């Protein structure tokens, strides 16, 4: 189960426009800008910030107008990681690849299946000629985290 | 020479002797003089810069 | 949006001579630095790995 | 708790400057401005009404500090 919770401290610089309305502004752009976008600091899709609080006070720094402060936030995260056998939606069968929950996109480059199974253009048949186009074995351990629309490269061996 | 600021003391005179000294001694600078504060782009530690403002949340 | 980070202290020491290495993009060997027309001669003082002048 | 109760002129200058730089960055003005376009005039109007939620953090020469409120400070 991808269930994850990570308590992390972030640094956020709030504009003086969001003084009376901080909780509104602490999220408007400074936290809602990487909404479930791959994180490299901890390997995290940021689902949504459940709570964003400040321990005490804010430090306006000399000429700068912004108010800098610290945000202790729990990121509820879905972590499919190496060591897991996940599922995948089978929609389109290709030689290049085989493209969960309608939002997690997964990939399967060519030489990642059992080579005992030979393919036909319209649909592919596996060992015992049993057609499987459904949530089934998908074990991803090589993961892209760079491209805007990231990937989830799944395996079955 | 009896001064605790290598960045000062080299903005005055004989800057290369005071740099050689500060270098062979590992001399540390605290960025509290006006000269050391204007060399590294800080706000001087007197007059208007002597306190914080600490906007409360 | 400024860097936000400030300086507390500056110390003057001597570089190891072995850490200056890896602080070096390439070794220069060609004496004549000015090209026939005024451009940078490769491997000279003015080079294109030591930055665009 | 031991420093002077009044607001030094340098503190007034920096507080006005910061409040003005805040007002100019679209901050709410708690002073009911009356047609003036200068953020510094507005900051003075706010300082005269005792509406500035800033905390002057006076530093002593050994690192120890004292946090005063701009409201709890006798403006001359």
């Amino acid at each position: 189960s991808c269930l994850v919770a990570g308590p992390h401290q972030r640094h956020i610089a709030l504009s003086p426009r969001y003084l009376n309305r901080k909780r509104t502004g602490i999220r408007e752009q400074l936290d809602a800008e990487l909404l479930r976008y791959s994180e490299s600091l901890l390997g995290v899709p940021i689902a949504y910030d459940n709570i964003k609080v400040v321990g005490e006070l804010g430090d306006i720094y000399d000429d700068q107008g912004h108010i800098h402060l610290n945000i202790e936030a729990d990121f509820v995260i879905f972590c499919p990681e190496p060591g897991q056998k996940l599922m995948g939606i089978v929609n389109k069968v290709s030689s290049s690849h085989i493209g969960v929950h309608g939002c997690f996109n997964a990939s399967i480059p060519k030489p990642e299946q059992l080579s005992a199974e030979q393919w036909q253009t319209m649909e592919i048949n596996m060992g015992d000629e049993l057609e499987f186009e459904v949530f089934r074995l998908d074990s991803d351990a090589a993961g892209v985290f760079c491209i805007r629309g990231k990937l989830n490269i799944t395996s079955l061996q | 020479r009896s001064n605790s600021s290598p960045l000062q003391q080299m903005t005055f005179e004989t800057s290369f002797q005071f740099l050689k000294q500060a270098t062979m001694l590992g001399s540390h600078d605290e960025l509290r003089s006006p000269s050391a504060c204007l060399v590294v782009g800080k706000v001087v530690r007197g007059g208007t810069g002597l306190f914080e403002l600490k906007q409360p949340l | 949006n400024m860097p936000w980070r400030r300086l507390q202290g500056i110390s003057f020491g001597m570089y190891s001579a072995e850490e200056l290495k890896k602080l070096s993009v390439k070794s220069i060997t060609n004496p004549r630095y000015l090209d026939s027309l005024g451009n940078p001669s490769a491997n000279g003082l003015y080079d294109l790995a030591l930055g665009p002048a | 708790r031991i420093t002077t109760p009044y607001m030094t002129k340098y503190e007034r200058a920096r507080v006005l400057g910061t409040r003005a730089l805040q007002i100019a960055m679209c901050a709410p003005v708690m002073v009911e401005l009356e047609g003036e376009t200068d953020p510094l005039l507005i900051a003075m109007k706010e300082l005269k009404a005792r509406k500035i939620p800033i905390i002057i953090r006076r530093y002593l020469p050994d690192g120890s500090y004292e946090d005063w409120g701009v409201d709890e400070l006798i403006i001359t």
